[PDB]
């Protein structure tokens, strides 16, 4: 469930 | 600029801004912003996450902001 949360939400943040 | 609701904006800021180690859990939330029922922070944590504003970290409900005011 828990893993790369924070560079997941960076790439979230960042493919906009 | 500010693609985000007045109250989006807010339970961000609480959640970036709140001095706790353990960033700030769904339950401090919800006890500090009262007003913001459940099922509406729920919603809010969905939206900030797909913005990539929040994450969750120790738990699923306990999110900090990577780096969003």
């Amino acid at each position: 469930r828990i893993q790369r949360n924070k560079a997941a939400a960076l790439l979230r943040l960042a493919a906009r | 600029a500010n693609g985000l609701t007045v109250a989006q904006n807010q339970v961000l800021n609480l959640i970036k801004a709140c001095p706790r180690p353990e960033g700030l859990n769904f339950q401090d939330l919800k006890n500090q912003l009262k007003h913001m029922s459940v099922s509406s922070i729920k919603q809010a944590v969905d939206f900030l996450s797909n913005e990539g504003h929040i994450y969750s970290t120790v738990d699923d409900d306990h999110f900090k902001s990577t780096d969003a005011e």
